[PDB]
């Protein structure tokens, strides 16, 4: 049909694949897209109804606006700029309320797996923070002993990763194209051999070595790229190429639908 | 005080267009193009399948300056074709291009995915 | 509740000379009490 | 301080696994290069950030305010 694609191999977290018959800018728009445009969800706003820990305040909104969240039906509702309502409805935001105690003898720790989702969810699976590891836990947000006490009220908003790292799925990225340098892109500053100089990728073996003393193929181009996504864990990876793919079309449909109306 | 922040860094244009036709005078059938709130996530890709097409005869685009998510597009081509075809034609090659990846996407993930 | 003084939750609510060194204490540097008024923070 | 959460270059998220590098150099008696491996952390931009954060927290933590 056109640009072929093979899945080297896959987890709950990291999708690892092969792209072929597609251009360079073709590639690394998608990666960048992928980086920078995916529409997501994030807790934006907080209010302290009452602080006490030596934890400072906000070190505590900072901190919470980078707990990821679920956002497998974030489709579903509308940015907080573009909705009707005003001041976070719940066909546009979502709430989080949070609540500690110093309560034991020992430090007590305040993990994400504590705030709870208020408001009305109504039936789309949004808002729980990701539990990742298999005791629990969440990820650590705060200490307390004995006297401190924390409430926390909590707004999530639409947001995306380009003007703030908040609201990024991407987490990391790969990008790799032509392991052998047959396409001369680039060569090795060295000071006995580029060979021994230089250790071999990973992913030499899926092409052939160059032969050694055929002359340069110069009306050769660059395919058969090499990627590795790997999301943080707000919502699934598949989602996340599927999503990157999308959002990148719907951009281009719409400069051109502006052309046309134009 | 009125330094910008963010918002402006992707909203498109408020009580604007999203894009100006404005014709060179230096060439003949040459336009440049300004768009706004875009930057080289989608000035490369345009570009450079613009210039896969055979019908054009010149396409660069360049950012003025990283402080403005604006960025300049200059097409020329030979007589009878219209620039403005030429992108649009370009748009349509990119749309269907990359639905034919989604598809075979999902394909494969689906029979990654065992059984 | 207006005034803290110490480890001790005396909360003092003073008016004038109420023990300022706090019955359960015997600090005499009576800090002050952070406020009820809803506050405001913006997590960008 | 807290350990970071999400890594500044990359954005992996990490601080879930602050208390779990911990346990694995108490009583596993493992060594901690070998802990971060098995912790599954493979690229070193996450990988310093663990190594390198130290806990003021709990110094702070022994005082006894209000
Ligand atoms: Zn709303
Ligand atoms: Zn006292
Ligand atoms: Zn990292």
């Amino acid at each position: 049909e056109g640009p072929q694609v093979k899945i080297r191999e896959a987890s709950k977290d990291n999708v690892d694949f092969i792209l072929s018959n597609v251009d360079l800018a073709m590639a690394n728009s998608l990666r960048r897209v992928m980086i920078a445009e995916i529409p997501t969800l994030a807790i934006d706003s907080v209010e302290v109804e009452t602080n006490t820990t030596v934890l400072a305040d906000e070190f505590i909104a900072h901190r919470l606006g980078l707990i990821p969240l679920q956002s497998m039906d974030i489709e579903q509702l509308e940015y907080s700029r573009d909705c009707f309502c005003e001041d976070h409805c719940d066909k546009c935001s979502v709430v989080l309320t949070l609540q500690a105690f110093g309560e034991s003898e020992s430090t007590t720790n305040v993990y994400s797996k504590d705030l709870v989702i208020v408001s009305n969810l109504m039936g789309r699976n949004i808002g729980h923070p990701i539990i990742q590891d298999k005791e629990g836990n969440g990820v650590l947000i705060c200490k307390l002993r004995k006297g401190q006490e924390l409430k926390l009220t909590c707004v999530a908003k639409k947001g995306i990763a380009k003007e703030h790292a908040k609201w990024g799925p991407a987490a990391a990225i790969e990008f790799e194209y032509d392991p052998w340098n047959k396409l001369k892109h680039t060569d090795y500053w060295y000071e006995q051999d580029s060979a021994k100089e230089w250790p071999q990728s990973k992913n030499c073996e899926y092409e052939d070595p160059p032969n050694e003393g055929d002359p340069f193929d110069y009306k050769a181009q660059a395919d058969t790229f090499y990627m590795n996504v790997e999301s943080v864990g707000s919502i699934p990876v598949d989602q996340v190429v599927v999503r990157g793919i999308d959002t990148l079309q719907k951009k281009v449909a719409s400069i051109l639908l502006a052309l046309t109306q134009m | 005080m009125n330094a910008p922040d963010r918002f402006e860094l992707f909203l498109l244009g408020e009580g604007e267009s999203k894009l100006k036709i404005d014709p060179d005078t230096k060439a003949p059938n040459a336009v440049v193009i300004t768009f706004e709130k875009e930057d080289h996530t989608l000035g490369n890709l345009i570009r450079a399948e613009l210039l896969n097409d055979r019908k054009v005869l010149f396409a660069a685009y360049k950012v003025e300056h990283p402080f403005f998510a604006r960025f300049k597009l200059r097409i020329q081509t030979t007589e009878g074709y219209d620039p403005k075809d030429a992108l649009k034609n370009a748009c349509n090659s990119i749309i269907n291009k990359l639905g034919a990846l989604k598809t075979n996407f999902e394909t494969e993930w689906n029979l990654q995915t065992l059984a | 509740l207006k005034y803290i003084c110490a480890e001790c939750s005396s909360k003092l609510s003073l008016s004038r000379t109420d023990a300022v060194r706090c019955k359960d204490c015997g600090h005499r540097i009576l800090l002050k009490a952070r406020t009820k008024r809803l506050v405001q923070f913006e997590a960008r | 301080m807290i350990v970071p959460v999400r890594c500044f270059s990359c954005g992996k998220v990490v601080g879930d696994k602050w208390e779990s590098y911990l346990n694995l150099l108490q009583e596993d008696e493992l060594d901690e290069g070998t802990a971060l491996s098995r912790l599954g952390l493979k690229r070193y931009c996450c990988r310093r950030m663990i190594l390198t954060h130290v806990d003021l927290i709990e110094k702070f933590l022994r005082y006894n305010p209000l």
